[PDB]
């Protein structure tokens, strides 16, 4: 999921962008 | 839910 | 009007002109995350012709949206055949918007209702939702500006029991919450309180009459509510009727025909017959 | 192809009496999408059209009098009048609407007198 | 790297994309 | 105001065609299917056949060389044509409508008899 990656663990700007 | 929420909206295939 | 299938708008809003020619959403309406958009641009935007809605219906961060009762003013029916974490309705962070408006939808035949974190929202506790839900303990209506009791909430309107207290119910300052008898059950009814036929679901334009549904009880099929799809048709969606020429042009690019009901895939333990579409028993384990 | 028959082909009866008629069909008429029959009875009194007493096996029509009662599920049906009046005597047809429509060949039911 | 949760995931989305 | 009328010609020679009209009036027929069930002199009904909302037709296993079911849904009208007749055609020939999602023939008109004969 995207909390799963994003919140739970740490989460780069390039890394983010792969979900839009 | 507010987590449930975001898990199915930011797919990257919108529908 | 037309029917179109599962609809996902977001960003620009020229992707939400795709509903002009559309009655009936086969599927669920995703309507989010518009940052740029002011109420200028909705005041003369419209969507009329929309009724009825299959799955689910989501709001979520769309800006300058003050009221729906001008984008969907003829929405009924919200039958939840399919639901967005048990919610048929979702309006979670819709900043700006003033009220709901839908004081067409008579009816949300499955799921609950989530309203959460949108501020500036008032024309709350003026809606009785046990009369568009069966299953209003599964509500989560909160965090809302409702909830800081200081709504200027101001409706001849109908008046229900929520908690305890005997308020009038209105869905704006000049839309009340439309009560059919009790006799209607939810047939629908028209102004002057004669029930729509048995068939009916919601809002008829004439009443004993199946043929005049706003939407059906059941299935819809040449034009006319029925309670089931006779041979040689089939159940589609569990709303409305099919031949068979349709349910064979889906399958090639994969849907199948089993019980009646032109389904997407056979169920475990039946496997597709090449031939006619027909799910049949497998021989031992299935692929 | 759906074949129909009724038995008996004709009955006399008094007033007030109990009557059953039957409905035997060559295949199943069950659906399994809604589990109703689609089988229906009709009343044709001497002068006048076909009446719609009796649809789904069982389900009677508006305005149907509940002495008429109708039973049975897959290929046998049957239709029972709990107490005959004068005014029922007419010539009873049962009508299959699965795939098609088939007629049976209809019980006459007469009212005794003298 | 960068944590981000709940309202600041939507506004990530809003910034980033 | 559910109502149906047949008009036919009453009188056909035998070998010859028989042309009847059903006038509808009350529903459309493009949500409902009409069914054509003629009855000889002194026996049971006997269905020909019916046509959908669509237009899809269905007759009779037996008669479905020489029947033909047509309608116009504009004026409400359902048409029935029968080739080379016979002596034992003669009947009372009904049409009525038919709910085929809900109920079936409900609705029947007086019929229009037709006999066959020289
Ligand atoms: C809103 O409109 C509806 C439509 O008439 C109205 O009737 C109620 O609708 C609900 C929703 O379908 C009915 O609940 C069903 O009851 C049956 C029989 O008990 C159940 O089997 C159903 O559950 C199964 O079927 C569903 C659909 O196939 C599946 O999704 C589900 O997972 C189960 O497999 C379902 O619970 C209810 O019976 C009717 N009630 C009547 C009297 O017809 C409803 O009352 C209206 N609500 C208002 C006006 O507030
Ligand atoms: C099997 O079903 C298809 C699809 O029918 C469509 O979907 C159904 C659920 C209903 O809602 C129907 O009302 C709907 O049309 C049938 O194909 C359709 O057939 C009709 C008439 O046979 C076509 O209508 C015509 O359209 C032209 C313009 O293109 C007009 O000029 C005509 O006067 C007439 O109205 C329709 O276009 C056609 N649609 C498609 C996608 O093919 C199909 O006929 C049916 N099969 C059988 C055997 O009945
Ligand atoms: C939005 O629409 C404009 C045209 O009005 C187009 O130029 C632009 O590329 C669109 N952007 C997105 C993200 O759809
Ligand atoms: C909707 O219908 C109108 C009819 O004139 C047509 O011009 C338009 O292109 C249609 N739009 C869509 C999205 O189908
Ligand atoms: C219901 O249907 C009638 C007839 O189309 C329409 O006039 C009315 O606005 C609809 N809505 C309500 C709440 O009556």
């Amino acid at each position: 999921g995207v909390v799963e990656h994003c919140c739970h663990r740490p989460c780069s700007n390039a890394e983010f962008k792969k979900y839009c | 839910f507010e987590d449930y929420l975001h898990n199915v909206v930011f797919v990257p295939r919108p529908s | 009007g037309e029917v179109c299938p599962g609809m996902d708008i977001r960003n620009n809003l020229t992707r939400l002109h795709e509903l002009e020619n559309c009655s009936v959403i086969e599927g669920h309406l995703q309507i989010l995350l518009m940052f740029k958009t002011r109420p200028e641009d909705f005041r003369d935007l419209s969507f009329p012709k929309l009724i009825m809605i299959t799955d689910y219906l989501l709001l979520f961060r769309v800006y300058g949206l003050e009221s729906l009762k001008d984008l969907f003013p003829n929405l009924t029916v919200i039958r939840g055949s399919r639901l967005f974490f048990n919610y048929a309705l979702v309006i979670f962070e819709m900043v700006h918007l003033k009220e709901l408006g839908l004081y067409n939808l008579m009816n949300i035949t499955r799921g609950s209702v989530r309203i959460e974190k949108n501020n500036e929202l008032c024309y709350l506790a003026t809606i009785d939702w046990s009369r568009i839900l069966d299953s209003v303990e599964d509500n989560h209506i909160v965090l809302n500006k409702d909830d800081n009791e200081e709504c200027g909430d101001i409706c001849n309107c109908p008046a229900t029991v929520i908690n305890g207290q005997f308020v009038e119910r209105c869905w704006t300052h000049s839309h009340c919450q439309k009560v059919c008898p009790t006799i209607c059950k939810s047939h629908g009814c028209t102004a002057e309180g004669l029930c729509c036929h048995s068939e009916c679901l919601g809002n008829c334009s004439q009443p004993d009459d199946p043929t005049k549904c706003v939407a059906c009880r059941n299935f819809y099929l040449d034009g006319r509510c029925v309670e089931t799809c006779p041979p040689p048709y089939y159940h589609f969606q569990d709303w409305r009727c099919v031949n068979f020429s349709f349910c064979q042009d889906l399958h090639h690019k994969q849907y199948v025909i089993h019980n009646n009901k032109c389904i997407p895939e056979c169920p475990s333990g039946y496997t597709m017959n090449s031939s006619n579409l027909l799910c049949t028993p497998c021989l031992g384990p299935c692929p | 192809d759906i074949v129909m028959s009724q038995s008996p082909s004709s009955l006399v009866v008094s007033v007030g009496e109990k009557v059953t008629m039957s409905c035997k069909s060559s295949q199943s008429l069950l659906y399994s999408s809604n589990q109703k029959n689609f089988l229906a009875w009709y009343q044709q009194k001497p002068g006048q059209s076909p009446k719609l007493l009796i649809y789904w096996a069982s389900t009677r029509e508006s305005g149907v009098p509940d002495r008429f009662t109708g039973s049975g599920s897959g290929t046998d049906f049957t239709l029972t009048i709990s107490s005959v009046k004068a005014e029922d005597l007419a010539v009873y047809y049962c009508q299959q609407y699965f795939r098609y429509r088939t007629f049976g060949g209809g019980t006459k039911l007469e009212i005794k007198s003298s | 790297p960068k944590h981000r949760c709940g309202s600041e995931i939507t506004n990530s989305y809003m910034d980033l994309c | 105001q559910v109502q149906l009328k047949e008009s036919g010609p009453g009188l056909v020679a035998p070998s010859q065609s028989l042309s009847i009209t059903c006038t509808v009036s009350g529903f459309p027929l493009t949500a409902y299917g009409v069914n054509w069930v003629r009855q000889p002199p002194g026996k049971g009904l006997e269905w020909l056949g019916m046509i959908w909302g669509d237009g899809n037709t269905d007759y009779n296993s037996a008669l479905k060389s020489r029947l033909s079911i047509s309608k116009d849904n504009s004026k409400s009208q359902v048409f029935l044509k029968m080739n080379s007749l016979q002596t034992d055609d003669t009947a009372r020939y009904y049409c009525a409508r038919d709910p085929y999602g809900s109920k079936p023939m409900d609705y029947w008109g007086q019929g229009t008899s037709v006999t066959v004969s020289s």
